[PDB]
RNA sequence: AGACCUGAGUGUGGCAGGACUACCCGCCGAACUUAAGCAUAUUACUCAGCGGAGGAAAAGAAAACAACCGUGAUUCUCUCA
RNA sequence: AGAUGUGGCCUGGAGGUUAGGACGAAGCUUAUGGCGUGAGCCUAAGAUGGACCGGCCUCUAGUGCAGAUCUUGGUUGGCGU
RNA sequence: AACGUGUCGCGAUGGAUGACUUGGCUUCCUAUUUCGUUGAAGAACGCAGUAAAGUGCGAUAAGUGGUAUCAAUUGCAGAAUCAUUCAAUUACCGAAUCUUUGAACGCAAACGGCGCAUGGGAGAAGCUCGUGUCAUCCCCGUGCAUGCCAUACUCAGUGUCGA
């Protein structure tokens, strides 16, 4: 029956997606009254296709909010006020670890000795 | 103790003794093998079978 | 008595909703294992003590 | 010294383990000072300390710590090793200079054979009943 | 599927604790020799609504159309292969797809893409 | 009478009985049941009939 | 007497439920749990009972996040 | 007035806390047992207790061994025994 | 009490060989005889069973019960007291 | 005689034995193999048309997204299409959701409790020229434990100076 496919659901705006969310929370709420007052097994039984299509509208609304907010903090030099829900979640230990732009830092002498005496490729016969 | 160690000469003199008895056609026959149509014991074939 | 915390009332409310038998159509599935409920608590035999 | 914390000075068993007052801790107080800093200020990686002053009651040690999250420390090659998470509490494991003292790692030769790399690393090594496979 | 291995206990576990996409390949039937010779494929996983004939059992020599591939019971359901209960009502009897060869394929453009993938030519 | 969520107060039940159902609640008497659910008795404002609302809901 | 008759003199509760421990081990006069030492930050863990260690351990419950982070590491933190 | 030094208060950006703990590092630390008794000694610098990391840890680049025709950081193995 | 010998018997598995089984294997049953001094082995009949297994040579071990106020399960006289 | 005793055939009680084994135990190997304040492990309460427990998930709740697979799931119901995607199902995973707690950190706690700033909401009394606006009341988000490091402003000091 009524079943929001997501391909025709990602082309909606933020206002029409909310207007069809109130449409489908309302249709679920007036099937919770037929689930308590008897209920034919055909009218009841549209409880999964509504409740999983509410889950499709909310995952289009939420994936369009993180997309339009990740492209609000990586745009410029505002990346110190980026909220931590939008940052790259790794292991806790991997965020504190030395990045590889760091950790290969070396002395002016340590650069010289790898330039004055570099490791040669060679063979033997 | 799972593994045992055998002397190196006494492993060689056991491989030789079981290899000497393969030439005896009475012992190959009394061990189960159906060698009743075999040309010779020790049977030796040519090396053309190493290209099949 | 009358005094209980609501977190004790809501634990006592879960055990009332668990004290229901196995339905009959469970006994008709393919790889069935369950005849009876093995956890039917009665208020006199065994005490929860919340 | 270290007063043994048995209740009322009463201890049990064999008479060699009966002493309460003359017993002495096997860590020097410089190590104990470094561990009291780093167990208290957890975000800082302490490297070693040094003697400052004595009193009749107290000893003082300036403990050098370093902030591993500071951008100066992470980008500087001769100190950025402290940011790696194997140096998290060097003081609590005896990896500072005062830690290496009371472990005996000032000595290397025949004066440290029972204790290289550790006493436990040599106890385990010298006492584990080796079962060779073919034997 | 690669269920068979060195360890029986592990092989016999991966068979009876197999997902339904593994149970589809395991529940296969041979093709009839006028149909094996056309597609050049020897066996095929059974679908619903393709026609088969039964080769082992008391129902051998019985044709019919597959009405259910009951993968949880490891069986197949042909409409023409059935019996009756005590009531006189009829019930479909399960056959394993080993005991059965396919005489007509039910073809979609995902099933026509499996035959081009198993084509031995 | 409705099962409501157990973490609402009587004020926000009245305001939900205005936006969903176009009626006026004068008195709500809530009750957390031994089932674990909160049940509310919701008296209407005597300008609103109770059966006329309960037919539109359908029960 | 000390047997049957004194069993009727036992009226209150020593322990109530722990807000953290889960169990009926939270002492009421001494506000501390007998099983997880709540409100201490650390929990009780003693090597003289490894059988109790194996009952309060990781994997004895649900592991809501170690389910997801172990396949995030196994799939090497992939990102489209 | 202002400075410097030694301390405050807030703002901003960060970090530590608990889990696991088989192995590993630091401490703390027994007794039964054995000695045909028992106290040194043994069990054992082991159990239990406290703290702390890692995928290993710890050690490591000679204030070393030797006494040789000398050897050459650490670790580990067989052997030394 | 004890020592020892045994091409002495028995059980689980392994290496080899030689064979059994839906025309009925293992298991169970016995006024089923046979024969061995014996541990035991073997046949027959089941109006039992329903799929595995024997013999011999070697190898191996969680390998033989009648009793431990033995362990666990069941049963029983007391007692329709 | 009766009770009793013995032997066989058939029944009962009992649940051994054999055969079977999606389990344990032991060994060995392979890795871009090692959690958490971005809230972990643990604990609690919920989620299905039917659903006690368990499994799975979190008010998007026995799952939503995407990829691969290519017609199921099935105890019974229900279900556009009966299948190049856009609706089977299963496996996998990048996108998300993730209640109350817990190191638990605004303050508490046998309390589903109470704050101080700040923002949003709803608002049947008022005011407005039925709309707006909206007093208390009532919801919702965020900031705020403590210690420390770095930092950019306001200070204390008969600390040393200095006009
Ligand atoms: N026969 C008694 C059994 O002997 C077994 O052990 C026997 C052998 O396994 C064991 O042999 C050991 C060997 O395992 C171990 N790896 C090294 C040792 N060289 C051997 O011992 C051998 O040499 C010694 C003298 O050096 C002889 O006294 C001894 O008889 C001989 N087997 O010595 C025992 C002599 O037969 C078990 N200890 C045990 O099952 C039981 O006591
Ligand atoms: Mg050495
Ligand atoms: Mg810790
Ligand atoms: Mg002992
Ligand atoms: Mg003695
Ligand atoms: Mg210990
Ligand atoms: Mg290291
Ligand atoms: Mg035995
Ligand atoms: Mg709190």
């Amino acid at each position: 029956s009524h079943h929001m496919k997501i391909k025709d659901l990602r082309e909606k705006s933020k206002d029409d997606l909310l207007k069809t969310l109130t449409e489908y929370k309302k249709e679920l709420s007036q099937l919770r009254v037929v689930q308590q007052t008897g209920g034919a097994e055909t009218r009841l039984g549209r409880i999964r296709p509504i409740r999983k299509s509410i889950a499709r509208i909310l995952t289009v609304l939420n994936q369009n909010e993180r997309s339009n907010l990740k492209m609000f903090y990586a745009d410029r030099k505002l990346r110190c006020k980026t909220p931590k829900v939008l940052r790259a979640k790794l292991t806790h230990r991997r965020r504190l670890a030395l990045k590889e732009n760091e950790k290969n830092r070396k002395t002016s002498r340590q650069m010289r000795q790898a330039h004055k005496f570099p490791k040669r490729v060679y063979a033997v016969k | 103790r799972w593994h045992r160690k055998i002397n190196l000469h006494q492993k060689r003199f056991a491989v030789v003794s079981a290899l000497a008895a393969s030439s005896v056609p009475s012992l190959v026959m009394s061990r189960g093998h159906r060698i009743d149509n075999v040309p010779e014991v020790p049977l030796v074939v040519e090396d053309s079978i190493q290209g099949y | 008595g009358r005094f209980k915390p609501l977190a004790v009332k809501k634990k006592y409310a879960k055990k009332m909703n668990q004290n229901k038998p196995v339905p009959y159509w469970i006994r008709l599935r393919t790889g069935n294992r369950i005849k009876w409920n093995e956890k039917r608590r009665h208020w006199r035999r065994t005490k929860l003590n919340y | 010294g270290r007063k043994r914390p048995v209740h009322k000075g009463i201890t049990y068993g064999k008479p060699k383990t009966s002493g309460v007052l003359g017993m002495k801790l096997n860590k020097n107080n410089q190590a104990v000072a470094e561990q009291r800093l780093g167990k208290r200020f957890g975000n800082l990686r302490v490297l070693n300390s040094y003697w400052v002053n004595m009193d009749s009651t107290f000893k003082w040690y300036e403990v050098i710590a370093v902030d591993p999250m500071c951008k100066t420390i992470r980008r500087d090659p001769r100190i950025n090793w402290i940011v790696n998470s194997v140096h998290k509490h060097r003081e609590q494991r005896g990896l500072t200079s005062a830690g290496r003292k009371h472990r005996g790692l000032r000595h290397k030769g025949h004066k440290a054979s029972k204790l290289r790399p550790s006493y436990r690393a040599a106890w385990r090594r010298n006492n584990r009943i080796v079962f060779l496979r073919k034997r | 599927a690669s269920i068979k291995c060195g360890s029986r206990r592990k092989a016999r576990r991966a068979h009876f604790q197999a997902p339904s996409h593994v149970r589809r390949v395991l529940m296969s039937a041979p093709l009839s020799k006028e149909l094996r010779a056309k597609y050049n494929v020897r066996a095929m996983p059974v679908r619903k609504d393709d026609e088969v004939i039964v080769k082992r059992g008391t129902f051998k020599g019985r044709e019919g159309k597959v009405t259910a591939c009951y993968r949880l019971k490891w069986v197949i359901l042909i409409d023409k292969v059935n019996r009756e209960k005590a009531n006189g009502s009829t019930v479909a009897v399960g056959i394993h797809p080993s005991n059965v060869e396919i005489t007509k394929l039910k073809l979609t453009h995902h099933r026509k893409s499996i035959l081009e993938r198993k084509d031995r030519s | 009478t409705f099962i409501v969520d157990s973490r609402a107060n009587k004020t926000e039940i009245k305001k939900a009985m205005r936006k969903l159902y176009q009626v006026k609640a004068v008195k709500v008497n809530t009750l957390i049941r031994p089932d674990g659910l909160k049940k509310a008795y919701i008296r209407l404002s005597a300008a609103h009939d109770a059966l006329d609302t309960a037919n539109k809901i359908g029960l | 007497t000390k047997g049957t008759t004194s069993m009727g003199q036992r009226h209150g509760r020593t322990h109530i439920l722990c807000r953290r421990c889960g169990r009926n081990s939270y002492h009421v006069q001494w506000e501390r749990c007998a099983a997880c030492a709540y409100p201490r930050a650390s929990r009780r863990r003693y090597n003289w009972s490894v059988k109790a260690i194996k009952r309060r351990r990781t994997g004895t419950g649900r592991c809501r996040y170690l389910k997801v982070v172990n396949r995030r590491i196994a799939n090497h933190f992939k990102t489209p």
